[PDB]
């Protein structure tokens, strides 16, 4: 079903954050990395979406990014998507839903 | 650079994207729209980020100007900048810029923000000693000589082939400090940068972090992806709350047991075979063990506070450990041992549970966890005890649902069929092992998988 092979912990970045930037927020992962070459991206809002890369993530690592400081009051939450394709094309998990929510 | 006359707005900034923007910022309705230079004053920043700007002629008229961010467009020639020396903030990651000689006479900068573009030469950035935030990754710098002189620096990164760190010897006022990816293995300048509070390390060669042995003002720590075995400095680490070990080559982890102000804890993918060490580090929410060789977790019992586990990816028979974290929200053991689920019932707050390619036959413990969200329970394997070979020979079925109700298997080996509770076999002769598969879509609360696997039956 939706979990397949994702790993994922709960993502939450406070505002104001001190540099340097980008900052690692978490390292998403797929276990259909065990069967071969996996590559991550991500799409949505704060990503492929307005404000378009506030958050990024490496291809090959999973490393989820942001590229900036945020404010709560300005946007509170993000609602991102997460992806993982194989090394032959294939979708190896259906896209996770990410929430990101702004802290103090 | 001033406009002696009332020009129009798309004559002096040319790139029709930065015409447009300004159009806004200065009040008109038209880029053909005229404007004078106390028009032009009266900009003292500019949010030009995410237009599609590839020239930034016309910002050399901006006379006032002390803070800009052109971030993520498609900026290469920043020559326009040279002379706007109030400027104290440049925000510009994620262009294409590969010469920032532009840059050199801006002596007033405090803060530069240039990582994502297409930098080699930095040496521009010597005379800008005010600069306190600097941030160069995803470059393809190689020398950081340059930053020398810069010992105002409290935040830097920089990559992506910087294998020399020597160059930060005497920027003693470091505090955040970013060298991931950049083919590092010696980290002995580190020592100096007795202010360190925050430094990530990631995906580099480094094996020998001695050097960290005097920095006990660090609070965060990051060296996933390295080759470390010998991690007995980090005990002089006491201020440490998040650390990250992750894809090393670690087995030792009694240099650990005395990071009590621990909350964020990775470890997976070592070479662990013994958590003794782990017990006392109560301050844990979140704590990361997949890819070891785990088998008894018994010291995770006492981490009350555990609200994130991995543990997927080890040799473990008894999850019963993690009968007493009762904050769990989410917990992942696929490729595991694992057959009894009982304990797991005590995890009433459980969001995410992946327990996929363990021995699991039963469902029933896991009926009330109605607040589970995101659920794996798919290639279950194990072996039933033998019984007696007979040409009609047939078992129970034992595979059951969250229900209670037995779920009938998939497949059946060598010609077998069922009818509910037994499976039952016509062999020719003797035969040692029969098998069958279950797949069977569940949700419980909202989270939803297939329950499936493979059961070998031994005929003695
Ligand atoms: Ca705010
Ligand atoms: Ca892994
Ligand atoms: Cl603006
Ligand atoms: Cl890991
Ligand atoms: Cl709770
Ligand atoms: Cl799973």
């Amino acid at each position: 079903g939706p979990l397949g092979s994702w790993v994922i912990p709960p993502i939450s970045c406070p505002e104001n954050e001190k540099g340097p930037f980008p900052k690692n927020l978490v390292q998403i992962k797929s276990n259909k990395d065990k069967e071969g070459k996996v590559f991550y991206s991500i799409t949505g809002q704060g990503a492929d979406t307005p404000p378009v890369g506030v958050f990024i993530i490496e291809r090959e690592t999973g490393w989820l990014k942001v590229t900036e400081p945020l404010d709560r009051e300005r946007i509170a939450t993000y609602t991102l998507f997460s992806h993982a394709v194989s090394s032959n094309g294939n979708a190896v998990e259906d896209p996770m839903e990410i929430l990101i929510t702004v802290t103090d | 650079a001033t406009i002696t006359q009332d020009t129009p707005i798309n004559q002096i900034f040319t790139d029709t994207a930065l015409a447009e923007k300004m159009k806004t910022v200065l009040g008109k309705t038209n880029v053909t729209d005229t404007v004078s230079q106390t028009d032009l004053d009266q900009v003292t920043t500019l949010q030009a980020d995410r237009l599609g700007i590839k020239s930034i002629d016309g910002v050399e008229y901006l006379n006032n100007l002390t803070q800009i961010n052109f971030s993520n467009n498609q900026l290469t020639d920043i020559t326009p900048l040279k002379n706007l020396t109030k400027l104290v903030d440049i925000l510009m990651n994620n262009n294409q810029i590969a010469d920032i000689t532009p840059l050199a006479n801006l002596t007033n900068l405090t803060g530069l923000t240039l990582f994502n573009n297409q930098i080699t030469d930095i040496d521009p950035l010597k005379n800008l000693t005010n600069l306190n935030r600097l941030e160069l990754s995803s470059n393809t710098i190689s020398d950081i000589s340059a930053l020398s002189g810069l010992t105002s620096l409290q935040q830097l990164n920089f990559g992506n082939q910087v294998t020399d760190l020597k160059p930060l010897a005497n920027l003693t006022t470091l505090e955040r400090l970013d060298i991931s990816s950049n083919k590092v293995s010696d980290i002995s300048v580190l020592a100096k940068l007795t202010n360190l509070e925050s430094l990530i390390a990631t995906n580099n060669q480094i094996s020998d972090i001695t050097p960290l042995g005097i920095l006990t003002n660090l609070d965060e720590l990051s060296l996933n992806g390295n080759q470390l075995k010998d991690i007995g400095t980090l005990a002089s680490l006491t201020n440490l709350t998040d650390l990250d070990l992750a894809n090393n080559q670690i087995s030792n982890l009694a240099p650990l047991s005395g990071l009590t102000k621990l909350t964020e804890l990775k470890l997976g993918a070592n070479q662990i075979s013994n958590i003794s060490p782990l017990a006392g580090l109560t301050a844990l929410t979140n704590l990361e063990l997949n890819e070891n060789q785990l088998e008894d977790i018994s010291p995770i019992s006492n981490l009350k506070n555990l609200t994130y586990l991995t543990l997927y990816f080890n040799n473990i028979s008894d999850i019963s450990p993690v009968s007493s974290l009762t904050k769990l929200q989410r917990l992942f053991f696929y490729n595991n041992k694992v057959s009894d689920v009982s304990s797991l019932a005590n995890l009433t707050n459980i969001n995410w549970l992946s327990a996929g390619h363990n021995q699991i036959s039963d469902l029933t413990p896991l009926a009330n966890l109605t607040r589970i969200t995101q659920l794996g329970l798919n290639d279950q394997a194990w072996t039933n005890a033998p019984v007696n070979y007979k040409a009609n020979v047939s078992i129970p079925n034992t595979v059951k649902n969250v229900t209670g109700a037995l779920i009938a298997p998939a497949t059946i080996s060598d010609g077998g069929s069922y009818t509910e509770p037994d499976i039952t076999w016509n062999l020719p002769s003797y035969t040692n092992e029969v098998s069958y598969t279950f797949s069977q879509p569940v949700t419980i609360g909202k989270g939803t998988t297939t329950f499936s696997g493979t059961v070998t039956q031994p005929l003695k």
